[PDB]
RNA sequence: CUGCGCGCGCGCUACACUGACAGAGCCAGCGAGUACUCCCUUGGCCGAGAGGCCCGGGUAAUCUUGUUAAACUCUGUCGUGCUGGGGAUAGAGCAUUGCAAUUAUUGCUCUUCAACGAGGAAU
């Protein structure tokens, strides 16, 4: 399921980047599906094979894995202060000014 | 006359303009009194866990 | 609320508890009708397999 | 037969109560009672004189009776009205110095206890076993 | 019974509706009578609608009985218009002053049907509900300000509209001694009404007089010794209250009996006096640009 | 001089009610707007008519 | 003191013993309440009080608030005396709101302790 949510955001994940086909139907969980793995190419395998460090289990452990988390939470807390913006410690904020 | 007498223009700080921080404006929820919530039928009454 | 019929039946009613008055609910009144979490009273052979797993 | 204060009527047990704290010797009494007013709502000071016992015995069962209880509600409680002399009466909060005294002083003598954990006084449960304790001699009397 | 108001409120609303559809339907019907009676040649859009001509073969009586004044339109006073006598009950704000009191008294005293009621201690809605359990045509309350009235609240039952307004220029009766005053006579009035034009005038004129009992009809053209005056300038209905001899066929001896007001009003809700929540049918508009310009009724 | 000093209450475009001497208002002849329609007061040519 | 045309009107508080005071009992209902903010505020200390202070719950039948409101009820004190009825006027002090409190915004403390002994004719 974590999988699933990944391959439904996976425009997000390379930020920008490249972009991906808008695909959005209501359920994301096909009825069939099989989690496999690349084995080889012959004849690419000096940099089109990933190394022992890199082969983790899930797609979302290999993004996690991946460069860029911080620039995930660089985008995160821009979100969360533009929707902090106006909300409700501004409020209180500003009754307290006032009460002052 | 300014520059001769030596007197500065007048300039007011609350007049100067500035950029204004508008935070974004979010109100509170409906706040239903008790009386009301009570009296209202079965099909409109209000659930809070 | 003003248009109300005194005797009306739905059969919802007999599945939810009711929103009360003030003297019968007490203190915790609200007119919200209350709902349910989810949460339900377990019986003891289960109770027994979950606490033996515990 | 088992008993509580709730058993015992208002009145001949905070007395009975009032009569212990007194007899008792340990309570302690500020040293402003007597020279005192109880509200900014009232004229005169207390009758009684020595009547610090009076409130300490109201206080302790009020605390009994609930969860808990802080400076503020006791205030709120124990004043009335304010005659504002030709201008009409209005309610007016009794004084937090007695009250917070009061209760410092019934802490120290363990029957009643902070409650940090909800805020305000608790009953304390050696207050409990006391207050059960006169309120049972209180119905041996009768 | 408090079933029955419910239901024939909603009913009479539902019928109003109807009735706003039905005028944008008859407003098309009229042109096709008056064209086949003048043979003056009629629009193609309402000389080709099959459904028009087919209703109104069975609808063109009522059409005609309402160009001759037969029938009566759809309204809370129709029902009952000149066979019941209109009872109506004054009441005060909740702690009255004396001067209010005796205000209570005086405009009481200007319908010869009317009751006054103490407050005291007595709810509106309770008030309301006693007022409909006691089948009262009328409640009017008043407001003072300080032993001087500044608000009439006139409101109809069983679901009738009302007419709040606000008093200026009052001059009690209890003012003059009772060397000159009397006790008034209570015979049925007369009245008139000058200046009311628009169909708010109209409006504010039939919840007016419906609040006097109906005059016999036989002779009431000279016979009758007292007359109640609501004229109306820039708006604001202001009521005089006399009583005359007739001391010739050519002259007339007034004698001011009442008590004088001008009254402005600022709101006429559909709906009575407990629902603060109808839907109002005219307010006086404040601030706004031209609300001061514009005159109604 | 009095191009250079400093402009009088009234030639200040907002006057709050610090600048101005006390009663200061009663000298001056300004318009302004009104809100709504006055009552009109019962004169004899009202009550005659 | 509004309004109407030292004079006038609506009022508040009283002249006490069906009371004042002091303890003590202890009971409502219609309300309201803080976002781009300082609103309704519990509890903990400090303070005689007014208040201060540290936190805290609430955009609310959820927290203030059971709004423990006042007359009221009880056990006392006072005893008919302008009396402890009444609390005007006045001095001195401490606080809060506010940029500002003098012509005293309001709050508390001490003191000062006026008229008023049921209102007349009338209405």
């Amino acid at each position: 399921k974590r999988d699933l949510q990944l391959l439904r955001m996976r425009d997000v994940v390379a930020m920008g980047k490249q972009f991906f086909k808008k695909d959005n139907r209501k359920d994301f969980v096909p009825e069939y599906c099989q989690v496999g793995t690349i084995i080889a190419g012959a004849t690419d395998g000096v940099s089109g094979r990933l190394t022992r460090k890199e082969r983790k289990r899930t797609i979302v452990e290999e993004v996690l894995s991946s460069d860029s988390v911080s620039k995930y939470k660089r985008k995160y807390h821009e979100i969360q202060e533009h929707k902090k913006s106006g909300r409700k410690g501004y409020y209180k904020k500003l009754m307290a000014a006032r009460k002052r | 006359i300014r520059r001769a007498e030596n007197i500065p223009t007048p300039q007011n700080p609350n007049s100067t303009y500035r950029k204004i921080e508008r935070p974004e404006r979010h109100f509170n929820p409906l706040r239903v009194p008790k009386n009301l919530a009570a009296e209202l039928p079965f099909k409109s009454q209000i659930v809070q866990t | 609320a003003a248009e109300r019929n005194e005797d009306e039946f739905y059969f919802g009613m007999m599945s939810r508890k009711g929103p009360g008055s003030a003297l019968t609910r007490g203190k915790g009144f609200t007119g919200t009708v209350d709902g349910d979490r989810g949460n339900k009273a377990l019986s003891v052979e289960t109770v027994r397999l979950l606490k033996t797993q515990d | 037969g088992g008993v509580t204060v709730r058993d015992v009527d208002a009145h001949k047990f905070v007395a009975a109560y009032a009569a212990f704290l007194k007899r008792q010797g340990k309570l302690p009494v500020p040293g402003w009672v007597d020279t005192v007013k109880t509200g900014n709502a009232k004229e005169l000071p207390p009758q009684d004189i020595d009547w610090w016992y009076i409130r300490a015995a109201s206080v302790a069962r009020h605390v009994y009776l609930r969860k808990t209880v802080g400076v503020g509600r006791l205030r709120k409680v124990h004043g009335s009205a304010k005659n504002r002399g030709t201008r009409p009466s209005h309610h007016v909060d009794a004084s937090g110095s007695v009250d917070r005294k009061i209760m410092q002083a019934l802490e120290k003598i363990q029957v009643l206890e902070k409650d940090e954990e909800r805020g305000g006084r608790r009953i304390t449960q050696q207050g409990q076993r006391d207050l059960d304790r006169i309120a049972q001699t209180v119905a041996e009397a009768d | 019974m408090l079933r029955k108001q419910a239901r024939q409120r909603r009913d009479y609303l539902y019928r109003r509706a109807l009735l706003l559809r039905d005028a944008e339907i008859a407003e098309k019907r009229a042109k096709l009578r008056a064209a086949l009676a003048s043979g003056k040649p009629l629009d193609p859009k309402i000389a080709n609608d099959k459904e028009l001509r087919k209703d109104f073969d069975y609808d063109v009586s009522r059409d005609i009985a309402k160009e001759q004044g037969e029938i009566d339109i759809d309204d809370e006073y129709s029902e009952l218009s000149g066979i019941v006598d209109p009872r109506v009950l004054v009441t005060t704000s909740r702690d009255p002053s004396s001067r209010l009191m005796a205000f209570s008294k005086e405009i009481r005293l200007m319908f010869p049907t009317a009751i006054r009621l103490n407050r005291g201690n007595l709810i509106l809605p309770d008030l309301v509900m006693s007022a409909q359990r006691e089948r009262l045509s009328d409640i009017i309350l008043l407001h003072e300000h300080r032993g001087t009235p500044t608000a009439i609240t006139i409101s109809h039952f069983p679901h009738g509209p009302t007419l709040m307004a606000s008093l200026h220029n009052v001059v009690l009766r209890a003012d003059i001694p009772k060397s000159i005053k009397g006790t008034v006579s209570e015979s049925y009035p007369h009245l008139i009404f000058e200046g009311f034009r628009t169909p708010l005038g109209q409006r504010v004129v039939k919840i007016l007089k419906h609040l006097f009992p109906p005059r016999d009809p036989t002779n009431n053209a000279k016979s009758g010794n007292r007359v109640i005056t609501f004229v109306n300038q820039d708006d604001c209905i202001e009521v005089r209250h006399h009583v005359y001899v007739r001391t010739n066929y050519n002259s007339v001896e007034l004698s001011e009996v009442g008590p004088r007001f001008t009254m402005r009003p600022f709101s006429i809700t559909m709906g009575t006096l407990e629902n603060k929540d109808a839907d109002v049918e005219w307010h006086l508009s404040q601030y706004t640009r031209t609300g001061r310009k514009k005159n109604y009724f | 001089a009095e191009l250079v000093a400093k402009r009088a209450w009234t030639l200040a475009g907002e006057a709050t009610a610090a600048d101005r001497p006390v009663n200061s208002l009663l000298g001056e002849d300004m318009e302004f707007d009104h809100v709504g329609k006055p009552v009109p007061v019962v004169t004899e040519e009202v009550s005659e008519s």
